[PDB]
RNA sequence: UAACGAGAUUCCCACUGUCCCUAUCUACUAUCUAGCGAAACCACAGCCAAGGGAACGGGCUUGGCAGAAUCAGCGGGGAAAG
RNA sequence: UGCUGUAAAGCUGGGUCGAACGGCCUCUAGUGCAGAUCUUGGUGGUAGUAGCAAAUAUUCAAAUGAGAACUUUGAAGACUGA
RNA sequence: GCGAGAGACCGAUAGCGAACAAGUACAGUGAUGGAAAGAUGAAAAGAACUUUGAAAAGAGAGUGAAAAAGUACGUGAAAUUGUUGAAAGGGAAGGGCUUGAGAUCAGACUUGGUACCGGGCCAG
């Protein structure tokens, strides 16, 4: 119910700031045991976390 | 020291205190005085603000540079129903001045002028007037016994009337009641025409002829509270001062060691009741007449009203008053009529006025027509006409 | 009465935004739905669909429409101490015009 | 502990306390008085009425330069207004007393506010900063509650005497 | 004395709400509410006119008068505060 | 609650309270407060008043919790703009 | 400095600055500057238990000679404040003098003597 340190945590372990990370709103308890890096790599690697993509910057018109 | 320069008061100590009015209704603070060789006549009317016009006329004024000349002219329009009289008042003379000895009420009151005496018209049993109706119900006997006691005491009479509000388009449904002053005849004949025009009506045609100048008594539209700079017409401080500059900057000397009432201070603008005289009427329309805005130059067949309606009033349905120039008031407010005090007998009072076109284009905007028809006939056929 | 009802309606949002400060009009327009909704339904206890806010800033802080049309249904709250036995949920109906549309009771 | 008014029957009342509660002295005091010699179930409704702002609290002595509003013609004023944690005290106070005079066995339709008062509590202090690099105070000035909850010869001269004996005399 | 100057000054062109003469609009305040909550200052206090008086009184003398509780403003007075 | 004295003051009834204290003859003094912009401490009126307005901006739902404008998660709208 | 005995001395704003974890806490770059603060009760017997409350707490109960002693603790003044009762109130209030009204207080049937004697007070 405060996710703040798993959501640094997934920043670090995915290698992307924190405004990129999805925590799932459905699976909050089982985020809320993931307490080390070793558990916050098994919910990103079944997808209870997620990388999300990056916001598009085209360069179409600059070209 | 004295004024290093001269210059005139502003504004006018005679309408103060520049306060709200005490009612919206305005009242008469006096009649005309009364001619006992007339016939017995209304001294007054009350009428709805509907809004204003533009008209053009021929000038009578020998002398004038614009004489035998069209003129345009704004005018305001005056939403006039006829009005129902239902009760009448005695008044008798006292050293301590006029004081009312009874009040006498028709059979049957409307529903519109009962809902005035109600500040919660829907959740009351509606009882006004109920025991009252038994007083004729019997034989009438008490009912003709005060109005014997007016005839015999009063020596000012005046009848009681309401307006039909529900012939206008104000969503209002309660009905302004006032008392107005029964001119002409002796105190008999005046309750004898009171009584013959109990739960009648009484049109504003027997009451203001064309041409006439009357005058009207309104409450001013309200601007809240105001500073200096606009509600007294003072001078506006420099740019450059300090904490402001829409004051006045010396609000006394230091003897009397007191602000004093002759000092423009900010406060409360506009909502205030003032009687304007002489405004000449330059059409008494008729409600049934279906070309009110037609003349004889202009033989359109044309109401009164703009296209569109009038803004933020309506249509005016009924008999109307068009007077010269501006009036007291804004839309919807409730303006009463009053003939003139005094005998004039200049020539703006007696010249008789012949319009020669009433404007009805739109007053919603750069209106450029002044009918449906005329609109058609200048675009032509449109995609929603097929 | 029908306590549990479903009506679809037009809100014309435009003329209740008339002169509201700009960065205030997608969150007014918010509180003007949710007066809408006790307006017809009768409960203060009135709850907006998330993809109804999304459609309320699809354009930014000042970018609500001039009309939208909502889908208001009145439901039970067993909830007990609740001081409102009924609510409101207010969601988007997708339509190609929001124009010349009339209130309609939706069979469900 | 002692009130400061003792009940005149122990038996059908019930009292509660609270002491050091960080809220405003000035707005209890007009809550506290607002409800005075209320019965209990009226009281409570109004409060209830009072924070969905559809009644009022009236302000008398504490009330210098506060708004104006029409809830006030309820009580004769124009000054009043609406203290919700004032209300939520004493809510909470007014529940405590009706929960005692429950265990005592006293019918609550019955139970009348018959004493209720608010003391100043010792002030908190905090602290300010003025321009010039100047300290002031920023106290707070708590209060002190307490309530209770209640079930609802002639003699005469020679002369006198003589006189009444011969008045008596004559009339039989 | 060319050049230079946030230096002082006069006139001209341009320009304009500086002005004639003001009006209207926006944001933030003020305003009302929930919460929070200071300070300056304070003999006692607080309606006027005249008199006399430390020769310009809130109080004293003679008059005018005088009706609870108040809110937003205001800058005459408190020979206001510092 | 009263009594005595012109007075400075003395005595007494009732309540509160818990460990020492007074009359008379004398001795002695760091011995009597309204003021000193007195000293230290405490407390008011002012006053629920001034005010809590720079730095574009927040919103819906769920979770948690006695309690959520302010916590967490999701959705979104924004900004810093290397 | 070390060891003693005393006083017509002071009695917690006094007496050393300090009666207490006082040259302490704290301030100042520094030299230096430098407070406030003693007392539940004989004994913690420092309130078990029930109940309302999210809780702090309340209400019962309990201990105690006393809770009018509850670690906000000996007594507990004044300013200032709440409630209750009584009264007054047209641009201050307060004071003297006088009386009324309402409240309080007091006294001669005496330390009365033996139905009588005799006295006290207010009056004609
Ligand atoms: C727990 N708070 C402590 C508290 O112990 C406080 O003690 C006072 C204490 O000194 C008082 O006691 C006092 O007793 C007398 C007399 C005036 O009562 C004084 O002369 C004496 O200095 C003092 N002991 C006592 N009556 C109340 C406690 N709060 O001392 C300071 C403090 C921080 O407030």
């Amino acid at each position: 119910a405060n996710l703040r340190t798993q959501k640094r945590l997934a920043a670090s372990v995915i290698g992307v700031g924190k405004r990129k990370v999805w925590l799932d709103p459905n699976e909050t308890t089982e985020i809320a045991n993931a307490n080390s890096r070793s558990a916050i790599r098994k919910l990103y690697k079944n997808g209870t976390i997620v990388k999300k993509p990056e916001t598009v910057h085209s360069r179409s018109r600059a070209r | 020291s004295h004024r290093k320069y001269e210059a005139p008061r502003h504004g006018s100590l005679g309408f103060l205190p520049r306060k709200r009015a005490a009612k919206q209704r305005g009242r008469v603070k006096s009649f005309p005085k009364d001619v006992k060789s007339k016939p017995v006549a209304l001294t007054a009317f009350l009428g709805y603000k509907a809004g204003m016009t533009t008209i053009v006329r021929d000038l009578d004024r020998p002398g004038s540079k614009m004489h035998k000349r069209e003129v345009v002219e704004a005018a305001t329009v005056v939403d006039t129903p006829p009005m129902v009289v239902v009760g009448v008042v005695g008044y008798v003379e006292t050293p301590r001045g006029l004081r009312s000895l009874t009040t006498v009420w028709a059979e049957h009151l409307s529903e519109e002028v009962r809902r005035r005496f109600y500040k919660n018209w829907y959740k009351s049993k509606k009882k006004a007037f109920t025991k009252y109706s038994g007083k004729y119900a019997t034989d009438a006997k008490q009912v003709e016994t005060e109005l014997a006691r007016i005839k015999k005491y009063a020596s000012v009479v005046r009848v009681l009337a309401h307006t039909q509000i529900k012939k206008t388009p104000l969503s209002q449904k309660k009905a302004h009641l006032a008392e107005i002053q029964i001119n002409g005849g002796s105190v008999s004949d005046k309750v004898d025409w009171a009584k013959e025009h109990f739960e009648k009506e009484v049109s504003v045609d027997s009451v203001f002829e064309q041409d006439e100048m009357i005058d009207v008594i309104a409450v001013t539209k309200g601007h809240g509270f105001e500073g200096v700079t606009h509600r007294w017409g003072t001078k506006k401080l420099p740019r450059k001062t300090h904490r402001g500059l829409r004051k006045v900057a010396c609000i006394g000397a230091w003897h009397p060691a007191n602000v004093n009432w002759t000092v423009a201070r900010a406060g409360q603008n506009g909502y205030h009741h003032r009687t304007s005289i002489n405004h000449k009427v330059y059409r008494v329309g008729k409600g049934t007449d279906e070309a009110n805005g037609a003349t004889e130059f202009d033989r359109t067949k044309k109401t009164i009203n703009p296209m569109g309606g009038f803004v933020r009033y309506g249509n005016v349905n009924n008999d109307f008053v068009l007077l010269k120039g501006s009036i007291p008031g804004v839309k919807k407010r409730v303006v009463t009529l009053r003939k003139s005090l005094y005998v004039d007998t200049s020539r703006r009072a007696v010249e008789k006025v012949n319009l020669k076109w009433i404007d009805t284009a739109s007053r919603f905007g750069k209106g450029r027509f002044q009918t449906p028809a005329e609109k058609h006939a200048f675009m032509g056929t449109l995609k929603k006409d097929l | 009465l029908q306590d549990v009802v479903t009506r679809e309606y037009t809100i014309n949002l435009h003329k209740r935004l008339h002169g509201v400060n700009f960065k205030k009009r997608a969150p007014k327009a918010v509180k003007e739905i949710k007066k809408f909704a006790t307006l017809h339904m009768g409960t203060t206890d009135v709850r907006l669909d998330p993809k109804l806010n999304i459609a309320i800033w699809k354009r930014g802080v000042q970018g609500v429409e001039n009309r939208m049309r909502l889908r208001i249904s009145r439901k039970r709250n067993d909830e007990e101490d609740a001081k409102e036995k009924l609510f409101a949920y207010v969601e988007p109906v997708i339509v190609p015009s929001t124009k010349g549309l009339q209130t309609v009771v939706v069979e469900d | 502990v002692r009130y400061a008014a003792t009940p005149a029957n122990p038996a059908k009342s019930a009292s509660a306390r609270g002491s050091y509660l960080r809220v405003s002295f000035k707005n209890t005091r007009e809550t506290a008085q607002a409800i005075n010699g209320w019965k209990l179930e009226k009281a409570q409704k109004y409060l209830d009425q009072v924070l969905d702002h559809q009644r009022a609290i009236p302000f008398r002595r504490y009330n210098s330069s506060i708004g104006r509003t029409g809830q006030g013609k309820e009580f004769g004023v124009t000054k009043a207004r609406w203290p919700a944690k004032s209300v939520n005290f004493v809510k909470d106070l007014l529940r405590n007393a009706q929960a005692n005079a429950e265990a005592k066995g006293l019918d609550s339709s019955k139970l009348v506010i018959s004493h209720i008062q608010v003391n100043h509590a010792p002030k908190q202090r905090r602290r300010t900063y003025r321009a010039h690099g100047r300290i002031n105070a920023y106290q707070s000035t708590p209060s002190h509650i307490e309530l209770t909850l209640t079930e609802e010869q002639i003699r005469l001269n020679s002369r006198q005497r003589g006189r009444l004996a011969s008045q008596k005399r004559l009339t039989a």
